[PDB]
RNA sequence: CAGAAGAAUCAUCGAAUCUUUGAACGCACUGCGCCUUUGGGUUCUACCAAAGGCAUGCCUGUUUGAGUGUCAUU
RNA sequence: GCAGAUCUUGGUGGAAGUAGCAUUCAAAUGAGAACUUUGAAGACUGAAGUGGGGAAAGGUUCCAUGUGAACAGCAGUUGGACAUGGGUUAGUCGAUCCUAAGAGAUAGGGAAGCUCCGUAUGAAAGGCACGAUUUUUCGUGCCUAUCGAAAGGGAAUCCGGUUAAUAUUCCGGAACCAGAAGGUGGAAUCAACACGGCAACGUAAAUGAAGUUGGAGACGUCGGCGGGAGCCCUGGGAAGAGUUCUCUUUUCUUUUUAACAAACCACACCCUGAAAUCGGUUUAUCCGGAGCUAGGGUAUGGUGUUUGGAAGAGUUCAGCGAUGCUGAAUCCGGUGCGCUCUCGACGGCCCUUGAAAAUCCAACGGAAGUUGUUUUCACAUCUGGUCGUACUCCUCCAAGGUGCCUCUAGUUGAUAGAACAAUGUAGAUAAGGGAAGUCGGCAAAAUGGGAAUUCCCACUGUCCCUAUCUACUAUCUA
RNA sequence: AGCUAAAUAUUGGCGAGAGACCGAUAGCGAACAAGUAGAGUGAUCGAAAGAUGAAAAGAACUUUGAAAAGAGAGUUAAAUA
């Protein structure tokens, strides 16, 4: 059978995505799905982080803290090889002044 | 009428600047029923009618009575 | 609606003062499907023992209302 | 629809583009008039509606406006 | 349209309503007039 | 016509009332705010309602300021 | 003081009753029935509808009842007409909120002036914390408009039933979101703000000031592959209606599970590992000492499994008696370059390397802190305004079979009737000849062909020379 | 540098009194629902339309017709109102 559309916002858009669905009653009926939600990225590297949920913005407020990040330095932020890469970089950047300290007070 | 023997609702012509709330007010002070739930429309001619759902403690057809308008 | 499979908790639920009503369902199947209307959940729980059924009924408190096949 | 119903004169003659009444100039605070507009003016100008509160004024005149309460 | 200000109901009722036959008791009290 | 019985679709008119707008003034043009006081409820840290306020330019005074503006202070 | 001004205004003539403008039968209703209503028959759109919806737009035009004044290139018992009443119900659907290109007030500056330029501009362009109270006159520190999108961004609703007319709004049932306080229980601490795993990370919880960041929102286009759902196809099972001298396990029709809530069910990364005799692998050779194949894990769960919701609902059959009551069934498959919609994983082309903001989250940071402290953990309790919603129609939904036919659905209206001469249009056939027609193969039939506009061949009502048929027109009637 | 009554002007405003004026195609566009109906996206444009009788006494009643109406009848000085 063909079938209305549920809302009256014509001209179908991006926000305008349905589903069909057998009702109880035997009908066919738009069934209007929201978008999926995104996974948090990285914010050095950028690719997804390991653990999070994918859910929505408004969304995410309703779960609870270690279910929204990962419990290491940076967890939820960044993941674990830029952590590391971070770690390993800060160090030898370090070392690397106090060796030019050295140099330079000898 | 259906509305009142069947839902247990009383339908009001109220004012334009009337909101959900102050039906309440009016109806719980002017025949001592507590509503439960106001639908309200606007009518074509430019006025507002109010669907009052009473509790099942009060008969809305006594009310109806009461008012004289039964 | 839950599902509730601990009749312990489904006791429990019951004696909660937010418990309103509860209705028994015999089925095909020969199961009783006790529903108990909550506030925000219907709890079913499903027993499998006729006994246990009737065992299960009056254990409820007499306050809250048993209902029959709805 | 280039016109719209202006707020101010009620008449559909308020440009929903240039934001602007074509009848009385609304939104700018005088009213649109032309002397070579003569029936235009008429068509709008004192005694065309109520002017309640001129007969006021005018009824208040002859006893010089005087307030208080008779004897 | 549906979207529709409500000065407009008030509008289109009063613009309608005037479209309405003079009562027969109306003309008895001497004389009304249309338009 | 019905109905009513200091009447009146009376006159005069010095007391009032005077919706939404409009120079039109909290901001927008179905709406959205802020401040003060008070009140309600069968529920009182919540919700609701009511009343009174909040435009611009300029003047007089008031208060609080700013200035490496002009000075004084043994 | 009118005969005239292609005079003005009004009235009225001849023209002139002129030009003109796919249904059939019975019945019901009615004063009246070519046009209304019902049933039968015959037809028309044929999923690209004469179908079903919305936007904009109209504004009551929706529905019921009455009437048949004006409308009706006819009429009506009739219209979207007239009259009388009724009809649009939302915390979840839109608006409301955010921003876009731009507009625009303010600061300032022009201009005789209505006004113009100008939008962080040489504007004093607005906040937060600290403190036994500071000569009871405030010190110190820190950071520094508005309008414009009912198609972009965005918290949250589903099923069944219900009206003469309204439904994600109402009724019944079942959920969800956001904010608000306490309370109950659980969790962490005089070892100050939890433990476990090599790890990716996990969990019922597990404080985080100033200050500093990160993410979601949030982003081009194309192709193929994979997954799921619905639809289409089809095997049986059941139910009813067929057809049936016979044949026909046969013909046709139907065979439902919503939001939401539960447990479980596969691409990135980690661990062992050190590899080419190159392995793994796509439909499309991509990756690998920047660590392959292999083994064990972690997370992301697109989905699927089992339920709950939930049969009590809905549908279809049988009955029995206000519309009730009672029975049953509503099943097991198979699938395909199928169509519709969505998701995952790639591969190109980009170059144009692919909006903004509201809003929400996390990190770094370490201020503060027996009675207490914290808790983003579980449960109960409460609330959700304002406006739009009736109806009509750039865009949505779109069956099957082989340009046709049909199912679902929707019409049978467009003023009618009778005759069929001449006329005109259209479509055909025609003996013999075959372009002799005309300025001419214009149109037809041939299939048009061959060779250099011409020639040859073929073809035909162009012509000799017209004749016949059909529908429509034309004609008359109301 | 500055103020100043009166005599003067006055198609508007609040009133008043007149006329060798017009008499419903006239006089204002408008004697009456007149800037009304209506038209145009808009600025604008813009009409036609006065008279029963003294009194509504506005025609009861009967009949024909589905009705609108007709015919007898009635009111009136008069329905050649
Ligand atoms: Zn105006």
């Amino acid at each position: 059978q063909r079938v209305t559309y549920r809302r009256r916002l014509a001209y179908n858009t991006r926000s305008n995505r349905t589903r069909i669905i057998k009702t109880p009653g035997n009908n066919i009926r738009y069934l209007h799905i929201k978008k999926l939600g995104t996974i948090p990225r990285c914010g050095d590297t950028g690719v997804p982080l390991q653990g999070i949920p994918a859910l929505r913005p408004r969304e995410f407020a309703r779960l609870s803290h270690n279910k929204k990040t990962v419990q290491r330095a940076y967890g939820g932020c960044l993941s674990a090889n830029a952590v590391k890469d971070r770690i390993v970089r800060a160090f030898l950047i370090e070392e690397q002044k106090i060796v030019k300290q050295k140099l330079k007070q000898l | 009428m259906k509305k009142i023997e069947d839902d247990n609702t009383l339908v009001f012509h109220v004012h334009l600047k009337a909101n959900k709330f102050t039906i309440k007010e009016a109806v719980r002070k002017l025949y001592s029923v507590e509503p439960v739930k106001i639908n309200t429309l606007i009518r074509p001619n430019g006025t507002k009618k109010a669907f009052v759902k009473l509790s099942a403690d009060a008969d809305a057809l006594d009310v109806a009575n009461r008012i004289g308008f039964l | 609606p839950r599902q509730i499979s601990d009749i312990k908790q489904f006791l429990e639920i019951a004696r909660r003062k937010d418990a309103t009503s509860a209705r028994i369902k015999k089925n095909t199947n020969k199961d009783v499907k006790f529903k108990l209307r909550c506030s925000k959940y219907l709890y079913t729980l499903v027993v499998a023992d006729a006994k246990k059924a009737e065992k299960l009924r009056q254990s409820l408190p007499p306050d809250l209302t048993v209902t029959e096949v709805g | 629809k280039s016109h719209t119903i202006c707020r101010r004169c009620g008449k559909r003659s308020f440009h929903i583009q240039k934001s602007t009444c074509a009848c009385c100039g609304y939104p700018a605070a005088k009213t649109r008039s032309y002397n070579w507009g003569a029936k235009a003016k008429r068509r709008r100008t004192t005694g065309t509606g109520r002017m309640s509160y001129l007969k006021k004024v005018h009824r208040s005149f002859k006893n010089g406006f005087r307030s208080g309460k008779p004897a | 349209p549906s979207h529709k200000s409500f000065r407009t109901k008030q509008k289109l009722a009063k613009a309608a309503r005037q479209n309405r036959p003079i009562p027969q008791w109306i003309r008895l009290r001497t004389g009304n007039t249309v338009h």
